[PDB]
């Protein structure tokens, strides 16, 4: 499916899927620059229908 | 007066249908072998066409006119055996 | 191109199962329109080319159009085919399927015997011999003879049928008018 | 005591049988009051 | 002459206003009377059981079927009198007993479809007439559409009539698949021996019979009879019963059938013990029809059953008609009118009826004792002539089940009496407005027939002897 | 094998080809802003399509007659005359009742100006 | 006879065990009538006569009229209750 | 009625057996019907071909077990393209 003009999936991308997020502890994260990131996460209408008009 | 440009696409519609009908008539006559089609065929004329295909020998509507029929004509007669109709 | 009738039989089975199990009420109705088309295929297949177009004209073009027209501007609740709802039905479905199927196959037979009545329904294998006789001189097709016998021998049936069509006019009007 | 052709207890049906606890009871279609067509149950039916 | 009335009538009714509907019905009432009076001399055609077939073996006209059409016209005259005449001139009975614009149209179309069943010889005449009368009962049920119960009843009756019409169509084409024929005149006494037409003809009779209300499939019809209004249900209870049973008695295709005997025993059982603990008067009144249709399923087993049938038909018709008209009359005296379409429901509402119009209770007692089969009255000779045909032909267990069923059914017939002859605290003394002269004369005629109709039994048997033999 | 059935199967090939060409060829790229109880209706709307069908069943009931018109000459003619007139009477019912109208609910309020 | 018998039987059982809506009941009724048509027209072809074709052309018209009648009956059912229940009428 | 009318308006396939059975039934009254049992049988197996299906199953049961098969003037099958070819 890559031999097309639409943006096909790269083969080194399943390769990146088995790899996971191991981050440097000797770095500076969000609380360096003063922000905290957003996190990723029937019975009564029948009888009221009984008073309306449906066929004029 | 008369716009020629307005009536030219009508001219091509007219020419396309005219050429289609003419080419189709010659294709029909080439299929029959030089004669016109039969445009409304009875059950009787259906049976008559299969009888003449039996009599002429192979050809569609060759239309033999012979005195008395050939030898294989008494033996090439067909019945039709139709399936169980389940 | 021998097994055509068998194919239409099988496809009709499958189409009815898609009729009775469908998400949306009008998905079910389009499967019914497909079943009408399978019917007209079988009717041309057996030799009745007139009737197939009568089915497409009357059943598809009027009854199915009326049916779809009803489903559009009216509100119809639908549960879908839960397995919790309908496998309480299945043992009697199976018993009634086998019994009603065999019993519908039963009455084409004349024996004292029960399963000689049944297996004469499957004694199908013999190929009918079609003979030509030259006794008919004109294009009386099937619609012509229906028009002769609706109009001479069963003219009274046609006029009582006119009363039935009259009733099909008067009744739906008489229900849905609310006179002043 | 109203009786019911076998000496049974049957309800005397007055106007006090169509409330909204008598609404959609569990019963046979016999021996059941709360008719759906009543001048106290429709009461602005198509308004 | 029904066709003339329909053709004239829908033309005339499209141009009338709704103020004129009742008077239109009065017109049709008198019209049907002069079809009885001025045109019944056609009985002279049917001497010595001379039978005609009309429209190319399509319809069959004998004297049996002539009597059935006379009966249907008489009942239609009564019913159309009930719609076309006011009970009282109150502002009450105008908002209760009110005809629609297209009611008499559907009445006459249903009488047409009911006549073309009894007069029928072939199977497609039978089919077309069955669907004519079935669509007419669908629309007569649905014509008082401002009612939840009548709408639900018309939907239920549509689906349960559709199934049992497709069963009749399946039986007809199944008969056609083994005999290239449509007549039961095809059968002629020898074919039945050498051909298994048992399953076909019994499935035909069953699909015809489940529309009457025979016993495994009776509850849907009892619900339709309780849900329809009180004027509609006196017509839709009677007419399919007498039309379909008059077809199946004239055509003797279930003689000595085991299935019809099973369902007749079951019908007599479930109708007698079914309506015992019931407190609604139309329910009570519909299980009576279930038992009295069982007594006809008995005569379906019979050969040569035309006396017992016709006698018990006009018996049941007069008694049925009168017992619905009496509870039309009792609405003036109840302390509680609910439910504009169906103003009296519970049978305890007629409780003090002997102290208000005691002669209405005399009326009621007469027709209830004729339902039981008490010998001075007309229902006794119906049950008697049914027994004389049951015992003549070897149905001995059926006889005892008939007797036990009549004894059990007497309980809920007498429950009407037990309620109406009772003490009531506030009784009438003086009422200003009167019941309809025209319409109480009809109830009195129907009573005098029931009580003093045993007089003419020997006259009727002699006229029977000449025109059917 | 006639030239009738290549048509029946070939018109879908035409369609399947063209909607392929677009689905294969054009941009999809959608989003929320690009994307995007029940009402009551008058009686004549449902009436036109319900009463449509009994007239349609009459028109295809004439279709056996007009093919048999020579064989039933002077006799089936009168039977068809009676059939047509029986249905013309139900039609004059329908147009005398003014059934298929949707009529406007507000008048000029004709009722006059009286005083005291 | 097989196709008409099985469409009638499967159509009948789909009608009987319908608990989901009301229009499945209508279309199962119409497919029952189709199966009756199939059986009859096959018998007419096998017996070489029009009389099964006569009953079939009459029952086409009667099926149409019953559909018109019954769908107006459903519309009047719907007039007073602006909802149609899933479990049934 | 349409008692014996065929698809072409002629007489149907079993008209003659039926008319023989009705010729039987016209000149007989009951108590004497047991003699027109054969005509009725001739009609019924005209309709359904029960005895011919039984007979052809009896002969096909025997031709299935022969190694020899057919020593006879045989029957030919043709394509529909070749009814009168040679
Ligand atoms: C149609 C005839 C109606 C035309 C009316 C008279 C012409 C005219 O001048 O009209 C304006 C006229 C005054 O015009 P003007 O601008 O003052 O003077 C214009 C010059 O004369 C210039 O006038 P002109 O040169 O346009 O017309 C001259 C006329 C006369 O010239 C001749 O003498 C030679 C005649 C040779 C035959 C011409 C055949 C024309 C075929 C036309 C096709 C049908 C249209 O014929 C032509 O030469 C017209 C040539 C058309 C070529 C069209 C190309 C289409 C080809 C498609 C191929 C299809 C295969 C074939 O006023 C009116 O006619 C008022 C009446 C209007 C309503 C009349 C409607 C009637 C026709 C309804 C037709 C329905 C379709
Ligand atoms: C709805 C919508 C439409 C649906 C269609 C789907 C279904 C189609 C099938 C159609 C059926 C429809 C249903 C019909 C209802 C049932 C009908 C039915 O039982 O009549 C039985 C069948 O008599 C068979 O010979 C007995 C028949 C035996 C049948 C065997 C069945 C085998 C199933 C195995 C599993 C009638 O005997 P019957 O009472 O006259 O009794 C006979 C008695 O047995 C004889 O001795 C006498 O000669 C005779 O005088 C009489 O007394
Ligand atoms: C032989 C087969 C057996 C047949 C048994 C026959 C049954 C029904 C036969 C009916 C034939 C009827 C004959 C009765 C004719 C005589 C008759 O009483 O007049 C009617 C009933 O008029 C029908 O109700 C007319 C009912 C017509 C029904 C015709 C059915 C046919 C009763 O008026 P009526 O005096 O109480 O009352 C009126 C009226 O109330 C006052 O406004 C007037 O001041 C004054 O006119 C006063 O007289
Ligand atoms: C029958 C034929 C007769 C028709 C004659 C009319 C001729 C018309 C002239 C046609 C010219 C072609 C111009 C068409 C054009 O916009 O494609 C550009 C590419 O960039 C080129 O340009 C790529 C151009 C592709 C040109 C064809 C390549 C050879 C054919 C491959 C199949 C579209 O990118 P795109 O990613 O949005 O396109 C894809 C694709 O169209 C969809 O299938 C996908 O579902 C969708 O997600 C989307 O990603
Ligand atoms: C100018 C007259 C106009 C015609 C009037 C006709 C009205 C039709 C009414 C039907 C329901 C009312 C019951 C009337 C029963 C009539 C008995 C009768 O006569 O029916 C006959 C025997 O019935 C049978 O087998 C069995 C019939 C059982 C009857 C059992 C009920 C007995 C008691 C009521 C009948 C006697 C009432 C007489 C009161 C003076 C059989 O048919 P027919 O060809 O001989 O009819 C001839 C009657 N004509 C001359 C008046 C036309």
């Amino acid at each position: 499916t890559q031999a097309i003009w639409w943006p096909t999936y790269s083969p080194d991308q399943v390769e990146r899927q088995f790899l996971s997020q191991k981050i440097d502890p000797s770095a500076k994260t969000f609380n360096d620059l003063d922000l905290t990131p957003m996190e990723l996460p029937v019975s009564q209408l029948e009888n009221k229908e009984k008073t309306f008009v449906h066929i004029l | 007066a008369i716009p020629f440009e307005a009536l030219l696409p009508y001219g091509i519609i007219f020419g396309l249908l005219t050429a289609g009908g003419g080419a189709m008539q010659v294709l029909h006559v080439y299929r029959n072998g030089g004669v016109r089609d039969r445009f409304a065929i009875d059950q009787w004329d259906s049976q008559m066409m299969e009888r003449d295909l039996r009599l002429n020998g192979g050809q569609g509507r060759k239309q033999v006119d012979q005195a008395t029929a050939p030898e294989a004509f008494k033996h090439n007669h067909v019945w039709k055996s139709e399936r169980p109709l389940i | 191109t021998y097994y055509f009738i068998e194919i239409t039989i099988f496809l009709a089975i499958l189409c009815t199962i898609f009729i009775i199990s469908a998400k949306n009420p009008m998905v079910s109705i389009l499967y019914m329109i497909a079943l009408f088309v399978i019917a007209a295929m079988y009717l041309y297949l057996i030799g009745l080319g007139i009737f197939s177009l009568l089915y497409i004209m009357i059943y598809i073009g009027a009854i199915a159009v009326l049916f779809l027209f009803i489903i559009t501007l009216l509100d119809i609740n639908s549960t879908e085919l839960s397995v919790k709802s309908n496998i309480r039905d299945l043992p009697l479905v199976l018993i009634s399927l086998i019994v009603l199927t065999i019993s519908g196959l039963m009455i084409y037979s004349n024996d004292s015997i029960l399963i000689n009545k049944l297996l004469e329904a499957f004694g199908n294998d013999y190929n009918t011999i079609i003979t030509q006789d030259w006794f008919n001189i004109e294009n009386t097709t099937l619609l012509t003879t229906i028009g002769n016998v609706l109009l001479t021998n069963n003219a009274f049936i046609l006029l009582v049928l006119a009363i039935v069509l009259l009733l099909g006019i008067i009744g739906p009007i008489s229900i849905t008018m609310k006179h002043k | 005591i109203p009786s019911g052709a076998l000496g049974q207890k049957v309800p005397h049906v007055d106007e006090s049988h169509q409330d909204l606890l008598f609404r959609t009871s569990h019963m046979v279609e016999d021996l059941e009051t709360y008719d759906e067509d009543s001048p106290i149950n429709t009461s602005d039916a198509n308004t | 002459m029904l066709i003339l009335a329909i053709i004239s009538l829908i033309t005339f009714v499209s141009m009338s206003k709704l103020s004129d509907n009742r008077a239109i019905i009065r017109l049709i009432n008198i019209y049907l009377i002069l079809v009885l009076v001025l045109d019944s001399f056609l009985y002279l055609l049917f001497l010595n059981n001379q039978t005609y077939t009309v429209m190319g073996e399509l319809l069959i006209f004998n004297s049996f079927t002539f009597y059935i059409d006379m009966l249907i016209y008489f009942i239609m005259i009564v019913i159309s009198s009930l719609y076309g005449y006011n009970l009282y001139n109150n502002n009450l009975y105008k908002t209760l007993f009110e005809p629609k614009k297209e009611l008499i149209i559907l009445f006459l179309i249903n009488i047409l479809g009911a006549l073309l069943i009894v007069h029928s010889n072939d199977f497609i005449t039978l089919f077309v007439a069955i669907e004519l009368q079935s669509y007419s009962i669908y629309l007569i049920t649905a014509i008082y559409n401002s009612s939840y119960k009548a709408s639900k009843a018309s939907m239920l009756y549509f689906f349960m009539g559709g199934i049992l019409s497709i069963l009749i169509a399946y039986s007809i084409n199944t008969y056609y698949s083994v005999l290239n024929s449509y007549t039961l005149h095809s059968l002629d006494s020898l074919i039945i021996n050498t051909l298994d037409l048992n399953l076909i003809l019994i499935a035909l009779s069953l699909g015809l019979l489940f529309k009457i209300g025979i016993a495994p499939l009776h509850k849907w019809l009892i619900s339709i009879y309780e849900n329809t209004p009180i004027l509609i249900t006196i017509y839709i209870s009677l007419i399919p019963k007498i039309s379909i049973l008059s077809y199946l008695v004239l055509s003797n295709i279930s003689i000595n059938s085991l299935v019809i005997s099973i369902l007749a025993i079951l019908t007599l059982l479930v109708g007698s013990v079914g309506g015992l603990l019931q407190i609604k008067i139309k329910r009570l009144l519909a299980f009576s029809g279930l038992t009295n249709a069982g007594y006809m399923m008995l005569l379906l087993l019979l050969n040569n059953n035309e006396f017992s049938y016709l006698y018990y038909i006009t018996q049941y018709s007069i008694s049925h008609l009168a017992i619905f008209m009496i509870i039309i009359f009792s609405i003036y005296y109840i302390n509680y009118i609910n439910n504009q379409y169906n103003p009296i429901i519970y049978v305890n509402q007629l409780k003090g009826l002997i102290h208000d119009n005691a002669y209405l209770v005399l009326s009621m007692a007469i027709v209830v004792f004729s339902f039981i089969g008490i010998p001075p009255l007309l229902g006794f000779f119906g049950k008697l002539n049914i027994l004389m045909s049951i015992l003549n032909n070897g149905y001995y267990f059926i006889s005892i089940v008939l007797i036990v069923a009549s004894l059990i059914s007497a309980l809920y017939y007498l429950y009407l009496l037990n309620v109406s002859i009772q003490d009531k605290n506030n009784i009438l003394i003086n009422s200003n407005e009167t019941v309809s002269s025209v319409l109480s004369y009809i109830l009195s005629s129907l009573i005098i027939l029931i009580t003093f109709g045993f007089i003419y039994n020997s006259l009727i048997i002699d006229i029977f002897n000449v025109y059917f033999n | 094998m006639n030239t009738f059935i290549i048509f029946i199967i070939l018109i879908p090939i035409v369609g399947f080809a063209l909607l392929a060409v677009n689905i294969l060829l054009a941009v999809y790229k959608p989003y929320n802003e690009k994307l995007g109880t029940r009402l009551a209706f008058n009686a004549a709307f449902i009436l036109v399509a319900i009463l449509f069908l009994p007239f349609d069943l009459e028109i295809s009931t004439l279709l056996p007659y007009v093919m048999s018109i020579y064989l039933v000459s002077n006799y089936g003619f009168t039977i068809v005359l009676l059939f047509l007139l029986i249905l013309i009477i139900g039609f004059v019912y329908e147009i005398n009742t003014n059934a298929l109208k949707i009529n406007k609910h507000n008048k000029p309020n004709t009722d006059s100006l009286i005083y005291k | 006879m097989f196709i008409g018998t099985i469409i009638l039987v499967l159509s009948f059982l789909g009608f009987v065990f319908n608990r989901r809506n009301i229009i499945l009941a209508f279309i199962c009724l119409e497919t029952m009538l189709l199966g009756i048509n199939l059986i009859l027209l096959r018998n007419s072809v096998l017996f070489d006569d029009i009389s099964g074709s006569l009953f079939a052309i009459v029952i086409i018209i009667l099926a149409g009229v019953e559909s018109a009648i019954g769908l107006s009956l459903l519309v009047s059912y719907y007039r007073l209750r602006g909802v149609i229940n899933s479990y049934g009428i | 009625t349409a008692a014996g009318i065929s698809l072409t308006g002629g007489r149907n396939r079993c008209f003659s057996e039926w008319q023989s059975f009705m010729h039987c039934t016209a000149k007989t009254d009951a108590k004497s019907r047991a003699q027109c049992l054969p005509n009725f049988e001739d009609y019924m197996e005209c309709l359904h071909h029960t005895k011919e299906k039984a007979r052809l199953r009896e002969i096909e049961s025997v031709l299935k077990q022969k190694k020899e098969g057919l020593e006879a003037p045989p029957v030919k099958v043709i394509p529909v393209k070749a009814i009168g070819l040679v």
